[PDB]
RNA sequence: UCCUCCUAAAGAGUAACGGAGGAGCACGAAGGUUGGCUAAUCCUGGUCGGACAUCAGGAGGUUAGUGCAAUGGCAUAAGCC
RNA sequence: CCAGGGCUACACACGUGCUACAAUGGCGCAUACAAAGAGAAGCGACCUCGCGAGAGCAAGCGGACCUCAUAAAGUGCGUCGUAGUCCGGAUUGGAGUCUGCAACUCGACUCCAUGAAGUCGGAAUCGCUAGUAAUCGUGGAUCAGAAUGCCACGGUGAAUAC
RNA sequence: CGCGGGGUGGAGCAGCCUGGUAGCUCGUCGGGCUCAUAACCCGAAGAUCGUCGGUUCAAAUCCGGCCCCCGCAACCA
């Protein structure tokens, strides 16, 4: 709730002056943070996905959905309705709580973090980070995990352009290159 | 047991614990523990948290981990861009310090190949 | 590397460079002194170092300073 | 949210060596200890110190000095 | 022997050693019914992750899907949970 | 006659070595025992500067005196506890030192970081019958500089030979 | 023209008519052994399966055409 109230108390204002918005609803707001973890190696070992889910459930608050394979493909030897990855679609209250914990204490533990890519936008304000390790989040014990399976964070917003959506994140002291 | 970029050892003496940092060897590690005012015989489990924060500022003096990796990667990439004898040596995957390249050179050249 | 008592260049190459730099840019200098280091004043000159059988032109840049001239003229050709 | 199935999402106090005390809510346990934060990380100075590393001509002048 | 398309001349039917394909089962849920859903192919962006696994968006508008051939059908979906 | 370059190239194959793969071992501190040889544009103390290669000032000695020269394995305490490890120390980046007209092709050594292959080796196969094999250091010749080679020297010191 | 069967490391054979797996024996290259060669011993590579298309999540293996190849038939007047 801290970043949530920060948005309303500050930021709501800061963005109004930049793009001379007519109304307060025109300002981009952050909709959902979708944590994906396409484990993939679960074809060989079935438990390996259950280990990844335990890690996502630790990293986020809520428990992840086990995503099925959409179509069968020969390139990786998978079939229709096979559990291939994990996801969490966290939004609302716990979203802002996670979003604080991400930027404020998780990003800084990225190995040799110099600057995050400002050109990593979808052409519609929706940002996508990809973390290499789990260890960067302080929820994982060091002697528990035995495999470097990263996730990828995807911040979805209401902006109609990446330039409009950059300022939104940048206004939360987001480390860009 | 979380200083610099990585350093997470346990059941290991302090001097040998800090060798696990990239950019810190055996002699460098003794200079850290001398300046910090910590005995080399103790281990990180035995140490307290008040002492570990003094090690964090001490290793911050020296260039370590990704600061170092980039400094090395810059210097090698510099040579290759010049097109000097060392640069040609680097990109070709052959030994640089005027070494024998006929019989041995297996570390730089890699394992054996067919003809 | 060797030599703390003055970075080394041949008398003939120093006087040829000082004469070339004061006049202005012209052409590749035929030089056989590979051993000789590179000074800051040499930057801009396209001096031609002897590889063994011919002279290889080398446009001197900001980086090519601490290095020696023979480093930019491979002697043995391979493949 | 669906109760029972999720893990215990309890409040905890983050306290780094810098001095920034900070309450948060996460699935850890009792307390936390951090190295760095959004404040106190060298990215604002890091990029200043990292980019201005090159310099070959002055390095030569520092050896010869004449 | 059986089913689908044409030949078949805009009702039905209509031959040839005419032209093309299928079937001899499957299923206790792949039936019933209430409640919800909506698809291919892209283009972007994204940890390994590649031409293609998973996520996020957009553009698309049924180009899909329908236990099995084809034809006729299917959004109120007969498709998907 | 001369400047460079080359003899040091490198998909690969073999020969001869060295260093390994560790715990009878690795790294630190306490400190004991050799033999032989060398030296005048030589060998170069005590010093004093240096983290260290070394650098200045210079003692003595053409030597049973002076110097290179603390031999190292070896004890004695410590600490790591079988890990690609505090094993290995390759390979590279940076910073240097000496020699030398000159060290990039192409030297040696030093410091710092780096920390590869390698967990005892397929078919084969080699030397060795006692101060020998094994293993530790040591010196000299050629030599401005440049040994893991060569030629010598001594430490500890086995097994086995029906 | 009809009808079965074929076409896979350099050679000859399996794996092919039950869709996801490429073996065997020689030969070749490397190292041993020998005075040397052979024999012998120890390692290593070498085929996207006739070709062009389908079907399929995926084809050496299913189906269709086309190019060689064997075997069988082209009979009564
Ligand atoms: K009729
Ligand atoms: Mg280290
Ligand atoms: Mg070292
Ligand atoms: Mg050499
Ligand atoms: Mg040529
Ligand atoms: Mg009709
Ligand atoms: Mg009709
Ligand atoms: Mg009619
Ligand atoms: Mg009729
Ligand atoms: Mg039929
Ligand atoms: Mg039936
Ligand atoms: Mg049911
Ligand atoms: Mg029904
Ligand atoms: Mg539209
Ligand atoms: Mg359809
Ligand atoms: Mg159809
Ligand atoms: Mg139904
Ligand atoms: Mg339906
Ligand atoms: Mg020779
Ligand atoms: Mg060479
Ligand atoms: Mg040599
Ligand atoms: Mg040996
Ligand atoms: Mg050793
Ligand atoms: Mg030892
Ligand atoms: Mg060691
Ligand atoms: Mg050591
Ligand atoms: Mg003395
Ligand atoms: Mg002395
Ligand atoms: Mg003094
Ligand atoms: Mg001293
Ligand atoms: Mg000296
Ligand atoms: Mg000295
Ligand atoms: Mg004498
Ligand atoms: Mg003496
Ligand atoms: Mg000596
Ligand atoms: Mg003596
Ligand atoms: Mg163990
Ligand atoms: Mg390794
Ligand atoms: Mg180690
Ligand atoms: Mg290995
Ligand atoms: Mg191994
Ligand atoms: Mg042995
Ligand atoms: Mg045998
Ligand atoms: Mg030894
Ligand atoms: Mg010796
Ligand atoms: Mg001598
Ligand atoms: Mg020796
Ligand atoms: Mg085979
Ligand atoms: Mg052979
Ligand atoms: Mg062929
Ligand atoms: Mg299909
Ligand atoms: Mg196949």
């Amino acid at each position: 709730a801290k970043l949530h109230d920060y948005y309303k108390d500050e930021v709501v204002k800061k963005l109004m002056t930049e793009f001379n918005y007519n109304s307060v609803m025109q300002v981009p707001r952050v909709e959902k943070i979708t944590l994906n973890m396409g484990v993939g190696e679960a074809i060989a070992d079935k438990k390996l996905l259950d280990n990844a889910a335990a890690d996502l459930a630790a990293i986020s608050g809520q428990k992840p959905l086990i995503t099925k394979a959409r179509k069968s493909v020969a390139g990786f030897k998978i079939r229709q309705g096979y559990p291939i990855g994990c996801k969490v679609t966290l939004r609302g209250e716990r979203m802002w709580e996670f979003f604080e914990r991400l930027i404020t204490i998780a990003v800084p533990r990225i190995r040799d973090f110099r600057g995050l890519s400002a050109k990593s936008f979808d052409g519609r304000g929706n940002y996508s980070m990809g973390v290499r390790e789990q260890i960067i989040f302080p929820e994982i014990d060091y002697d528990k995990v035995d495999r470097v399976r990263g996730l990828d964070i995807t911040i979805t917003t209401t902006a109609k352009s990446d330039e409009e959506g950059r300022a939104l994140l940048a206004a939360f002291d987001f480390p860009f290159r | 047991a979380r200083i610099a970029g990585i350093n997470i050892p346990d059941h290991k003496h302090a001097v040998i614990a800090l060798t696990s940092i990239y950019g810190v060897g055996k002699t460098r590690s003794k200079a850290i523990l001398a300046a910090a005012g910590i005995a080399e015989d103790v281990k990180i489990s035995e140490l307290s948290e008040g002492q570990i924060d003094t090690l964090r500022d001490e290793v911050a003096k020296f260039v370590v981990e990704g600061d170092l990796r980039r400094e090395i990667s810059m210097s090698i990439k510099r040579l290759m861009d010049l097109g000097c004898y060392r640069g040609l040596r680097h990109r070709r995957g052959l030994p640089v310090r005027g070494q024998r390249t006929k019989t041995n050179a297996r570390t730089r050249k890699g394992p054996r190949k067919p003809i | 590397r060797s030599l703390k008592k003055g970075p080394f260049i041949d008398l003939h190459l120093l006087k040829k460079v000082e004469k070339a730099v004061e006049s202005g840019d012209k052409k590749p200098l035929r030089t056989w002194s590979r051993r000789s280091t590179i000074f800051p004043n040499m930057i801009g000159l396209t001096i031609a170092v002897h590889n063994g059988r011919q002279h290889v032109p080398v446009f001197v840049t900001d980086e090519m300073v601490g290095h020696k001239l023979g480093e930019f003229a491979p002697t043995r050709t391979y493949r | 949210m669906k109760k029972d199935i999720h893990p215990k999402y309890e409040e905890i106090t983050a306290s780094c060596s810098c001095g920034n005390v900070m309450k948060i809510r996460s699935t850890v346990g009792h307390d936390l200890n951090l190295d760095v934060c959004s404040k106190c990380h060298p990215f604002f100075t890091g990029k200043q110190r990292d980019v201005a590393t090159g310099g070959r001509v002055d390095r030569f002048n520092k050896r010869f000095n004449i």
